[PDB]
């Protein structure tokens, strides 16, 4: 099942700068206390990423997917938890989804024939003291599915607890020749509005054969008293010179092609 | 410089040590004073 | 007295050695970089050429390795030779001063 | 610079390839000796008069 | 090492002096491998022996790892009409370990099998099946028709005849929307030029060579950057540390001294380069300790000697090296140079440039006869 | 110099193993190539024989 909820609920997007991010190591290879030059998909310093906010009733849209995308999240009790990539998501081509439901991680390839306004539904404190996501109103038709893939649930909190300090979410995700790699970072912030001000790394998580053309992506929410913002970048091809320290760990960054 | 020497590339030490070269030093000047 | 004032708070006085010794060592380091470089072969380390390739096909690769490499060590040592000229040139008008 | 052991480090199939190329390392290996042996002219000229 | 510098210089009498010559390296003692110990055989019976393959629209592509391949007694069967390999021996495939193998399977025409390789132009390469320019791997195909061509014809294997776009390498397509090639667009099941995108053949025996069915089976691993999971069935060795070995993690072979590091590799690193891109740390992959390895000991070696027509005894100066190695440089393992009776001792003075073997330290000075360097010189004299 | 005939009679699929620096259950086992060959090789289907 899956109902119209609404229409697209105004125009949230808004524009920021972010200020240093979308870094993440270029390889799979330890290298110390160097300074070390590299051509790839990365995300521009001080670009102008869209942020979207959920403030009621809200939706999440579509948006292009080109060159591969980096995307951050300022929230608590992790909200948002899904993806979806394709090009036309009406079982006319192939189509992909990424959720975390709960129990576990769900990487499925398949015609989806996605409804106009998927989402998930939970219920909250039902005789069992436990929170529990009832409905995956998603998707409607799976015809042929050529990858599946569960391993485990990835809602990894870190220290602190209760959301005391915003987490921070980051990825960046390509289709690159069929292999998807998925680089991915958590980490705590005290700041309110803004793109926090900072450095930080993205370490590789993921590669898969998905093989699939993919124009455009949504994210994915948890329905239940709470609000989270998101920001999407764009990825380019440059070339960024990166600083090893002694440990082997990015600690500073100058883009190439920026001033 | 380990990462150079290990590729083959030596730096040889001068024949003439500091020490030496300060010698010459103040025997030069020595003379002139 | 005023020497020692003068050598003592800036530092550009002695830069006249200071490149001296920085085209040295990079000169040295650019030749390092060197065998980085692929020069037309499909893997930059030799062992890994040795490991993924038979005896017939690496020779191939290997060869375009010694071509690019003994051209970077041809251009080092004629760089080494002008320098050490100009330190010849150098020393010399040293040894007059002297 | 040790030409072989630059060009080809511990192992001699590249050895065997780089032989084929003539007196190229000797001839380099000669010049850095003729640098090294004017350093210490260059020296003794400046400071042993 | 008088011989030694005859040799060098091309000439039987050498003026005094000092000559450089073929520098010494301690060969390694040993050989270590150091593999991932898994057992189990990767299923290429599956990939191989299948039932039915996929058609080559859409190719079937099977993720092997966390298994030992044994790629001999696949290369070792003629049942394959073709096999080639791509920026790789298939003899060396048992010798060196996989990051990642993707078998891709389906079924093409003997005429088509050139459109398998990188870079060519064809229907199957212009429109279901795209390698990329830079692959590598191992490509196999062999005539099935005694097993996939009926005689009352087989039409369950279809291509893309047209397309929008060339697509990008590994792209599969599914989508079964008409294609346009009438200027005027269209609707519906069928329309006058509006081509239905897939289109079969009439697998029979009778066709000759060229049209027989084919099955095709592509390897597209990557090679010696991650945490490689895939290894050949060779076991691996004891691993020791503090001596010249011939070292090979997961297919990196080296020659080097091991010691224990401190260099925090994260998880999904194996591997530390050098400014040379050359390996410098490594993590076992048996116990997840981070070892350095560094070239064992080598130098320059130079000859002092007088001149030939005044006397015939030398004196040898190991350049860099704190040598007292040399006692370890013992001809039970292997030597460059094949002299080592200098080594017997009692004569052994060490300079800031290395070591000189082969003449007598004295404390009253004299003028630099023959240079050696770091202020030290040598001479002959009673 | 002097010229060396070698005859024999293989299947035809393995006579590309013929060529030097191949391997094969014939290349491996009866009969090697080296590295350096110069000469000729020729071939013929001999079944009708």
């Amino acid at each position: 099942q899956c109902v119209n909820f609404t229409t697209r609920t105004q125009l949230p997007p808004a524009y920021t700068n972010s200020f240093t991010r979308g870094v993440y190591y270029p390889d799979k290879v330890f290298r110390s206390s160097v300074l070390h030059s590299t051509q790839d998909l990365f995300l521009p310093f001080f670009s102008n990423v869209t942020w979207f906010h959920a403030i009621k009733r809200f939706d999440n849209p579509v948006l292009p997917f080109n060159d591969g995308v980096y995307f951050a999240s300022i929230e608590k009790s992790n909200i948002i938890r899904g993806w979806i990539f394709g090009t036309t998501l009406d079982s006319k081509t192939q189509s992909l989804l990424i959720v975390n439901n709960a129990t576990n991680v769900v990487i499925k390839v398949c015609e989806f024939q996605f409804c106009n306004d998927p989402f998930l539904g939970v219920s909250n404190h039902k005789n069992n003291k436990s929170w529990m996501e009832s409905e995956f109103r998603v998707y409607s038709s799976a015809n042929n599915c050529t990858f599946e893939y569960v391993s485990q649930p990835f809602l990894m909190d870190l220290e602190g607890k209760q959301g005391n300090f915003k987490n921070l979410r980051e990825f960046v995700f390509k289709n690159i020749d069929g292999y998807f790699k998925i680089y991915s970072k958590h980490t705590p912030i005290n700041l309110v509005r803004d793109l926090p001000q900072g450095f930080s790394a993205l370490e590789p998580l993921v590669d898969l054969p998905i093989g699939i053309n993919i124009t455009r992506f949504q994210t994915l929410h948890r329905s239940y008293a709470g609000a989270a913002a998101y920001y999407v970048g764009y990825l380019q091809p440059r070339t960024f010179l990166l600083k090893y320290n002694e440990n082997g760990t990015i600690t500073d960054a100058v883009d190439c092609a920026l001033d | 410089i380990c990462a150079q020497k290990f590729n083959g590339l030596t730096v040889l030490p001068p024949l003439l040590t500091d020490e030496m070269i300060a010698q010459y030093t103040s025997a030069l000047l020595a003379g002139t004073i | 007295g005023k020497i020692q004032d003068s050598l003592s708070s800036t530092a550009s006085a002695l830069g006249k050695l200071q490149n001296v010794v920085n085209q040295n060592a990079q000169a040295l380091n650019t030749l390092v970089k060197q065998l980085s470089s692929n020069f037309g072969a499909i893997s930059s380390v030799l062992n890994d050429i040795l490991s993924r390739l038979d005896k017939v096909e690496a020779e191939v690769q290997i060869d375009r390795l010694i071509t690019g490499r003994l051209q970077s060590l041809q251009t080092y040592v004629t760089q080494q030779l002008i320098r050490a000229a100009e330190i010849r040139a150098s020393a010399n008008l040293a040894a007059t001063k002297m | 610079v040790d030409c072989t052991m630059y060009i080809c480090g511990d192992s001699t199939e590249c050895s065997n390839l780089l032989l084929q190329y003539g007196s190229f390392c000797t001839q380099l290996n000669r010049a850095l000796t003729g640098i090294a042996v004017e350093q210490d002219k260059n020296t003794q000229e400046v400071f042993a008069q | 090492p008088l011989s030694e510098t005859k040799c060098t210089l091309k000439s039987f009498t050498v003026e005094k002096g000092i000559y450089q010559t073929s520098n010494f390296r301690v060969q390694p003692t040993e050989s270590i491998v150091r593999f991932p110990n898994i057992t189990n055989l990767c299923p290429f019976g599956e990939v191989f022996n299948a039932t039915k393959f996929a058609s080559v629209y859409a190719w079937n592509r099977k993720r092997i790892s966390n298994c030992v391949a044994d790629y001999s007694v696949l290369y070792n069967s003629a049942s394959f009409s073709t096999f080639k390999c791509y920026g790789v021996s298939p003899t060396k495939l048992n010798d060196l370990c996989f990051t990642n193998v993707y078998a891709d399977s389906f079924v093409i025409r003997g005429d088509e099998v050139r459109q398998i390789a990188p870079g060519q132009t064809g229907k199957i390469a212009d429109y279901n099946y795209k390698l990329p320019d830079d692959f590598t791997g191992c490509v196999i195909a062999w005539n099935s028709n005694n097993l996939d061509s009926k005689v009352g014809g087989n039409y369950n294997y279809l291509y893309r005849l047209f397309r929008k776009s060339n697509l990008k390498p590994f792209e599969r397509d599914i989508s079964t929307e008409i294609y346009q090639a009438g200027s005027t667009p269209c609707n519906g099941v069928e329309g006058f030029n509006c081509y239905f995108p897939l289109q079969s053949y009439g697998f029979q025996p009778t066709y000759g060579v060229g049209y027989q069915p084919y099955r095709v089976v592509v390897l597209s691993f990557e090679l010696l950057h991650a945490p490689a999971t895939v290894c050949g069935p060779k076991k691996s060795t004891n691993l020791v540390k503090n001596k010249c070995v011939n070292f090979n993690f997961n297919g990196l072979t080296g020659t080097g001294v091991l010691t224990e590091s401190n260099k925090k590799f994260l998880p999904f690193q194996q591997f530390g380069r050098d400014i040379a891109d050359t390996t410098d740390a490594v993590r076992d992959p048996q116990t997840l300790e981070i070892l350095d390895i560094t070239p064992c000991s080598f130098g320059g070696v130079s000859v002092i000697t007088p001149g030939t027509n005044t006397s015939n005894q030398v004196a040898v100066l190991y350049q860099g090296v704190n040598c007292t190695e040399v006692p370890v440089a013992i001809h039970a393992d292997q030597l460059t140079p094949t002299w080592r009776v200098y080594s017997t001792g009692s004569n052994v003075f060490q300079t800031r440039a290395g070591c000189l073997i082969g003449a007598e330290h004295v404390n009253n000075s004299y003028e630099c006869d023959i240079p050696i360097g770091a202020g030290i010189c040598a001479s002959y004299q009673t």
